């Protein structure tokens, strides 16, 4: 079981929108009974449709039970900047349940400009432990959503990157960072090292070097 | 009003098991499905298993079944969970949910958030991180302290000793290896780094450290 939702999107605050939920297995026919449950301003997760189709006590009524064809999917009619989130469902496969990586939602406040991505140093201090560390300065980004991918010297690093996920910062657009990190060898016979920020479908590229 | 206090944060070590719990508050827990779902450190949900309070009986995930034990308590309206001793691979964060007929929830708690570190209390080494970058020296130069191999989570850092702040941005932290690692950033324009000046502060309150680190070019 792969319960496989949409990975992020966007609506205007306003017009509607229809999350959509589907399964590795085939098709979600009711037997599955259908879960929707949606995290929001720090760590507090509240659930939303069970079923298919019943609203939690206090779900607002905009939020539409709907399971579409084949596959189960969450409306929210009239949608407002208080549902800007990440939704997560969930379906039972028949004697456990099966959570989908939800899908974050913008709401369109301040519009969708850019990254400042700005690549970092391996500085001379962190060379005599024989550690050197790559710092990706991934920033003031709308909406939310941006990738990382790094590539060694043509190759992409299969080796050892961790992330960070998107922090919002003071104006209410986001922030980020990537750090790629290796022993001197392994940082030395290589020239350039790629940061690479996509946007929409939209990259950025940042390099550093050797000879 | 119908409330449902899970603990806040807890520190395990590689092989020693844990006892969570989640007490319930102001519904008639026997009569209420209760769920247990660990979200491992931001990217995806996994139910762990299912505690019913009035019979006690459980369902696993095929995954937990060699790791929970999921147990209640029915006078304290308490729901705990216990974890066998464990690998560095299952530091993450904690929920217990209840629910009615079939859902993951209409309530879950705050998620007790066990990161699993054997090694303690230690100093971070931050390094001068220079703008030498692919891009040619224009207008707003980017520096970055990066305050490595801490112990535990709480560092507290402010960039030119306090007075600049427009242009910062601290990251959020990840951990390498049981410990954590951070950088800071900072964007200052020409007519500022190298002549006005660059060195952050970096404090770290548990091991004591107080730490000005200087910012050049190399
Ligand atoms: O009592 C209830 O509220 C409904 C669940 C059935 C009776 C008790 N046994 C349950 O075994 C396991 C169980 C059964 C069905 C189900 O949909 C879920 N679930 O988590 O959604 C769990």
């Amino acid at each position: 079981a792969v319960v496989t939702q949409e990975s992020a999107l966007t609506t205007s605050p306003g017009e509607t929108v229809t999350l959509t939920c589907r399964s590795s297995t085939g098709a979600v026919t009711t037997s599955n009974y259908a879960n929707w449950v949606q995290e929001k301003p720090d760590r507090l997760f509240t659930g939303l449709i069970g079923g298919t189709n019943n609203r939690g006590p206090g779900v607002p009524a905009r939020f539409s039970g709907s399971l579409i064809g084949d596959k189960a999917a969450l409306t929210i009619t009239g949608a407002q900047t208080e549902d800007e989130a990440i939704y997560f469902c969930a379906l039972w496969y028949s004697n456990h349940w099966v959570f989908g990586g939800g899908t974050k939602l913008t709401v369109l406040g301040q519009p969708k400009s850019s990254p400042s991505v700005t690549l970092f140093p391996p500085s001379s201090e962190e060379l005599e432990t024989n550690k050197a560390t790559l710092v990706c300065t991934i920033t003031d980004f709308y909406p939310g959503v941006v990738t990382v991918d790094w590539k060694v010297d043509g190759t992409p690093v299969t080796e050892g990157m961790e992330t960070t996920q998107p922090s919002k910062q003071s104006n209410n657009k986001y922030m980020a960072s990537s750090y790629l990190t290796l022993s001197a060898r392994a940082w030395e016979r290589h020239a350039s090292y790629s940061c690479q920020v996509t946007h929409e479908g939209h990259t950025v590229e940042k390099s550093l070097s050797r000879a | 009003q119908v409330q449902f206090q899970q603990s806040g944060a807890e520190l395990v070590k590689p092989g020693a098991s844990v006892k969570l719990s989640c007490k319930a508050s102001g519904y008639t827990f026997t009569s209420y499905l209760m769920h247990w779902i660990k979200q491992r450190p931001g990217r995806g949900l996994e139910w762990i298993g299912r505690i019913d309070p009035n019979n006690v009986v459980t369902k696993f995930n095929e995954k937990f079944k060699s790791k929970a034990t999921l147990t209640v308590d029915k006078p304290s309206s308490t729901a705990y969970m216990e974890l066998s001793s464990l690998t560095s691979e299952d530091s993450a964060v904690y929920y217990c949910a209840r629910y009615a007929y079939c859902r993951p929830m209409d309530y879950w708690g705050q998620g007790t958030t066990v990161t699993v570190s054997s090694a303690a209390t230690t100093p971070p080494s931050v390094y001068p991180l220079a703008p030498g970058s692919a891009a040619q020296t224009n207008s707003m130069v980017t520096l970055g302290c990066l305050v490595k191999g801490y112990f535990p989570e709480p560092v507290t850092v402010t960039w030119n000793s306090g007075a600049l702040s427009s242009g910062v941005h601290t990251f959020p932290a990840v951990l390498q290896s049981d410990l954590y690692t951070l950088s800071s950033s900072v964007t200052v324009p020409a007519s500022t780094w190298p002549s006005g000046t660059v060195t952050c502060n970096v404090a770290h309150p548990a091991s004591s450290t107080a730490v000005d680190k200087k910012i050049v070019p190399r």
